[PDB]
């Protein structure tokens, strides 16, 4: 449900076309942005967080 | 077969003094119980790294914190300052 | 005690035919001696025409055999002294010295056609060998245990080029070299002996640290293609025995191309493409991969390559070239600009300049250098026509760069003491990493340019500016 | 585990060594002499089956 | 412990039980050995390619029959076949263990595993001179192999069963291609349906030892081990083991193909498998043809190749897809070896050297690389949005030597110029990191319809994976969607249009 969040995001990126200059916010998103890539990233790269007891 | 046989039995039982009854080993001169088990039994950690990564340091996260509760003195200068971007908007 | 006695039936040239008696034949590629008056002559079986009939290749000149000659046999393979006792001492390949110094009084003798290591005991990660030359350990890294192909002529360096390795290997490493002249011309074999005892690498009276294998040029063609493997078994026992990482220096493997080109030609065996023997693939894996790494050392092989007319689909160097992990080349044009050593930057290319495996501050620092110099050569001919204004400031900074990186590429040698005096800086690598990094930024571009020639790192650079600055004042 | 691989390639190399001890404790035995009875029994066990 | 040495016992009483039935109707004397070759006296009812075995271990193969006596090829070095010694015969045609168990092994030519982890779990002996299957349990090629890269994919496509070669010069990345295959394969090897999962068979012949060591390491770091089957054939061994391995690992591929399942095999280089040919038939006096590649290396190649296709639904709709590597001279495409593999498989990826020497790697010539079946077997996906992409490419390719003039031009040859970098620094990829499918849609679908016209040309690279987790952090459905359907219908391309348009105006 994240795509609310993106979407309002970019209607204020076809918004913030109306002040020329933005200083930190569009790199606020940016940060966002490195956090949000950086956690699906995170969560998939994972095995279950375990010792294989019955194998390994 | 006995060439099958005393092949096999003497197999069997020239290391069995090495495996079966542990008086440790007559023909190689150094010993051999200080080699594998008393030696390289540590060896997985002489060939790792020792007292942290195979004690594995369940380790504390550093608490990341807020904007340390300070609104004011720079909440006033965030505003002004957009109206400098906004002047040059 | 039981000998194996038979008599030579033939003699046809190099060419050796020995008939023995019933039920006592030796495998191919067993030592054979035939005593002489002026000492033994060595043949090794290498096929079998039945008839209890063997032919061989010669190991030394084979006139006035008479054909019923005794023929004794040595069971194994062509053995060879090796060990402690060997250093120093200029072994052929029959395995006696011919410095005059005595017999050698080695502990084992060792079969040269062994086995190559099974594919368990190779080593599945090829680190970076620190070899101690500043451009060698940038550009083109050598590959430990692996192979190296030292282009160019003589004349511009190349045995000091390889002194220099033996003294660093045997400070950095600790490890040993083993020279072998494969096809050397003699007159040049005599001043190579010389000029590494004065250089003190073969010391007659301490520990020299070296064995070399002559393979003289008037020797029959079966000699010059066992003459790599006697260099190489030295090395394989320095090897698998002390635990050491050995330099087996070849020169010249286009030699040993034409060895085994005669040698199989001789035999009556039918000539390939160009002429080169239709075993080519296979008598060149005899020789590489006994050459490599396994888990208790390994030996690196600087090995030279002839360029045949200047061509490379010819396929000795374009089976060579399967094989080598990383070329040097040693030019022209850079000892004309007298930079010692000659490592010329653009051509030298590594197939381990990988950040997977050198790390990926050691691959961003080498291929900014790599761009650099690139761009510089690119620059070159513009410079002498527009001169220095056609320069932005984008450009200017980088030919005053590239001007740095190419005189800070030269490096006081350790054999070159008694020829400049300078005495000679062995550079760590992270040493030499972080120094081209830190010319790489930019810290250091008020230093001028003469202050880069002959410096060992970047400390001596600055010791080296700051004397420049006393005696400009 | 990779450990583990290591140290069963150690036990390995080190009873291939032992076979090579069993090689020379073989060899020395009239065994020789009375292994020749073994095979001339495996050869009257072998002839006679067609 | 001695536990080997229990099972190793156990093999005693099998060769104890061997010896009380050991007679040999065969064995005879070694006449002569030269020329690294056998002659034999005796053996009056052996066949034609039967296995042999001397007395000193080294295995043989008795390849011609003479009245008198047999020639046996040797499979090693023939210092250890000693004249005089004695030949039992085996009873086989060259055989080697196929099935599922040598999933993580790494097999010599005939079999013998030199990995380290015990012998083989064989589920049965196949021979090595398999005739093809004929052409009427054949179907044309339906699915594809997706490969991971980008250029692969977009230009070149490859089916269940369609030979491709992989041509190109030496160190010029021609190997990193097939592993990038392999690699991307993790993808269904993980997975759960049979007829998606996708065995790779490395076959590296004529290469080093410390080569093969690496490729190990590397298979055994992202994972591909639990199915890939390596048969190595290191030119320290001799010629006759080169001649005979990728054949016996045309067996390997042959055991997954008709037992349904789909598999892949590379073979590595082919190259030095006619070097070691020409070294066998310039050894028996055959007189050699062209370049002294002896008359019938067509022939070797053709046998070897054609034992991979799709079969039908008749036989079980299994599959073997090949891709051998043939190490050229300079850039050539007209040498005699390269014009007869050429002339076999469905097409060709020429990996260029000049474009390497710019560092586009891997560097696909577009203009030269096409395959014959790859377009009825490509994902859908791709069809619908890079039927453009090639000739798109050709356009670009035919304005390559016309604005090294350095002349000002028109409007449409620099949009079509700006376009054609885009797309040429687009395709540039890094090694061990292939794209499926899912996400090679949208990048070429970015680099189709003029949406990077307005970045420069370094920022390119990152723009990629930029791009890609701007996709994989908030259009996740999308990528689902592409993943499921395979196929871009028209609400999925408005979609992905806005979700382009989005990333594109920042
Ligand atoms: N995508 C890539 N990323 C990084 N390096 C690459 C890439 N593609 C190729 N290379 C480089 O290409 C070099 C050789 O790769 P590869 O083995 O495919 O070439 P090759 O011609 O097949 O060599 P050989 O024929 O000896 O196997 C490697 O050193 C590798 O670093």
């Amino acid at each position: 449900a994240k795509s609310a969040a993106n979407k309002l995001d970019w209607a204020k990126v076809i918004s913030s076309l109306r002040i020329t200059g933005s200083t930190a916010t569009q790199l606020s998103s940016f940060k966002k942005r490195n956090d949000e890539a950086r956690r699906q990233l995170l969560e998939l790269q994972s095995q279950p967080t375990e010792v294989d007891f019955s194998h390994y | 077969q006995d060439l099958y046989l005393r092949e096999l039995k003497d197999t069997k039982l020239a290391p069995s003094t090495l495996q079966d009854a542990e008086g440790n080993v007559k023909p190689w001169n150094p010993p051999q119980k200080p080699n594998l088990p008393e030696l390289e039994l540590q060896g997985p950690e002489a060939l790792k790294a020792y007292t942290e990564q195979n004690v594995e340091t369940a380790h504390v996260a550093k608490e990341s914190e807020e904007g340390e509760s300070e609104p004011i003195e720079e909440d006033w200068l965030v505003l002004d300052d957009a109206e400098e971007t906004k002047e040059s908007h | 005690s039981t000998p194996i006695t038979g008599k030579v039936t033939a003699v046809i040239g190099a060419i050796v035919d020995v008939h023995f008696e019933q039920s006592e034949l030796p495998a191919i590629l067993n030592a054979l001696e035939i005593k002489t008056p002026q000492g033994k002559l060595v043949l090794e079986v290498a096929q079998h025409l039945g008839e209890n009939t063997v032919r061989t290749i010669a190991m030394d000149g084979t006139e006035g055999l008479v054909r019923g000659e005794k023929v004794l046999d040595t069971g194994g393979p062509i053995s060879v002294p090796v060990g402690r006792e060997t250093l120093g001492r200029i072994i052929n390949v029959i395995g006696e010295p011919i410095d005059e110094r005595g017999p050698i009084k080695s502990k084992l003798r060792k079969p040269i056609h062994a086995d190559p290591p099974s594919f368990a005991e190779q080593s599945t990660s090829a680190e970076i060998l620190e070899t101690g030359i500043k451009v060698v350990d940038l550009l083109a890294p050598y590959a430990r245990g692996g192979k190296i192909g030292l282009f160019g002529g003589a004349g511009v360096g190349k045995t000091v080029f390889i002194q220099e390795l033996i003294n660093n290997i045997a400070k950095a490493h600790g490890g040993f070299s083993v020279f072998t002249g494969v096809g050397e011309r003699t007159r040049e074999g005599n001043d190579l002996y010389r000029e590494m005892k004065e250089t003190g690498v073969i010391n007659l009276e301490g520990e020299s640290k070296v064995a070399l294998v002559f393979g003289q040029m008037n020797e029959p063609p079966g000699a010059r293609a066992r003459v790599a493997l006697t260099g190489l078994t030295i090395a394989e026992y320095f090897r698998d025995e002390e635990g050491q990482d050995v330099l087996l220096f070849i020169d010249n493997i286009f030699r040993f191309t034409q060895a085994g080109s005669e040698v199989s030609a001789l035999l009556g065996r039918i000539p390939s493409a160009v002429g080169y023997q239709p075993t080519l693939a296979t008598d060149m894996g005899l020789l590489q991969e006994r050459i490599t790494t396994t888990k208790k050392g390994s030996v690196t092989s600087v090995q030279a390559v002839y360029v045949p007319a200047d061509d490379l689909t010819d396929p000795a160097p374009a089976t060579t070239f399967a094989h080598l992990d990383a070329t040097t080349v040693l030019s022209r044009g850079i000892s004309e600009l007298g930079i010692y050593p000659a490592v010329d930057p653009l051509d030298s290319k590594s197939r381990l300049l990988d950040a997977a495996v050198v790390g990926q501050e050691h691959y961003d620092v080498a291929s900014k250098v790599q761009e650099t110099l690139q761009t510089y050569k690119s620059l070159q001919d513009i410079i002498a026509i527009l001169g220095m204004d056609e320069l932005s400031e984008q450009d200017k900074l980088t030919v005053e760069r590239a001007r740095k990186i190419q005189r800070f590429l030269s490096q006081p040698f350790a054999v070159a003491e008694v020829f400049t005096g300078i005495p000679g800086k062995l550079v760590r690598l992270k040493d030499t990493v972080a120094s081209f990094k830190a010319v790489l930024e930019g810290k250091y571009d008020n230093i001028p340019e003469h202050a880069f020639y002959m410096v060992g790192g970047i400390e001596d650079v600055v010791a080296k500016a700051e004397k420049l600055a006393a005696e400009a004042n | 585990v990779r450990y583990e691989a290591s140290l069963r390639q150690l036990e390995q190399r080190q009873l291939a060594k032992s076979v090579i001890s069993r090689v020379q404790s073989e060899l020395g035995n009239p065994k020789f002499q009375e292994k020749v009875l073994q095979q001339s029994i495996s050869e009257i066990e072998q002839l006679l089956s067609k | 412990k001695a536990q080997p040495t229990e099972v190793s016992s156990i093999l005693e009483e099998r060769i104890k039980g061997v010896s009380d039935e050991a007679n040999l109707n065969e064995t005879g004397r070694v006449l002569a050995v030269g020329d690294g070759i056998a002659r034999v006296f005796g053996l009056n009812n052996i066949q034609a390619e039967e296995l042999v075995e001397f007395s000193s271990g080294v295995k043989g193969m008795a390849l011609n029959l003479e009245p008198g006596q047999v020639g046996i090829v040797l499979f090693g070095s023939d210092r250890l076949v000693k004249e005089g010694e004695l030949v039992k015969r085996t009873g086989n045609i060259v055989d080697v263990p196929v099935g599922p168990g040598l999933l993580g092994r790494v097999v010599d030519a005939l079999g013998n595993p030199i990995d380290g982890k015990g012998p083989i779990d064989a589920a049965g002996r196949s021979r090595a001179q398999v005739k093809a299957p004929g052409i009427l349990p054949r179907r044309s090629v339906h699915e594809p192999v997706q490969t991971g890269l980008k250029a692969v994919d977009a230009l070149v496509p490859i089916g269940r069963g369609q030979r491709e070669l992989i041509i190109g010069d030496r160190q010029t990345g021609k190997t990193a291609v097939a592993l990038d295959t392999i690699l991307n394969q993790k993808r269904w090897n993980n997975g759960s349906d049979e007829s998606k999962k996708l065995y790779c068979v490395y076959v590296a012949v004529g290469q080093k030892r410390s080569t093969v060591a690496q490729l190990v390491q590397t298979l055994e770091q992202h994972d591909a081990m639990k199915y890939s089957i390596i048969v190595a054939a290191t030119a320290s061994e001799a010629a006759p083991l080169q001649y005979l391995a990728p054949f016996t690992a045309a067996s390997i591929g042959e055991w997954f193909r008709d037992n349904g399942k789909h598999a892949l095999i590379v073979y590595d280089d082919l190259s030095k498998q006619a070097v070691a040919y020409r070294q066998l038939s310039l050894l028996l006096r055959r007189p050699p043809g062209r370049e002294a590649y002896p008359g019938d290396v067509f022939y070797l190649h053709s046998r070897l190749l054609e034992r991979a296709a799709k079969l039908s639904e008749k036989e079980g709709s299994g599959s073997l897809t090949a891709l051998p590597v043939i190490e050229t001279q300079g850039g050539d495409v007209s040498a005699y070896i390269p014009t007869n593999v050429i002339s076999i498989t469905d097409g060709q990826i020429f990996l260029e050297a000049e474009l390497f020497y710019k560092g586009i790697r891997p560097a696909i010539n577009v203009g030269l690389s096409v395959s014959r079946v790859g377009s009825a077997a490509q994902v859908k996906a791709l069809k619908q949005v890079a039927g453009s992409l090639k000739l798109f490419l050709a356009q670009y390719r035919e304005v390559a030597a016309f604005a090294q003039f350095g002349s000002d031009l028109d409007a449409s040859t620099k949009q079509t110029l700006v376009r054609g970098e885009r797309l040429t620094q687009l395709l540039k990829q890094n090694q061990y990191s292939p794209l499926a499918t899912e996400e090679q849609v949208p990048l070429i679908y970015a680099g189709v319809n003029g949406h990077l016209d307005g970045i420069e040309l370094s920022r390119i690279g990152e723009f990629e994976s930029s791009f890609l987790s701007y996709l994989k952090s908030n259009h996740n459905e999308l990528l689902t969607e592409i993943r499921e359907k395979g196929e871009l219908s028209k609400e999925l391309l408005a979609s992905l249009k806005s979700a382009t348009e989005s990333f594109v105006a920042t």
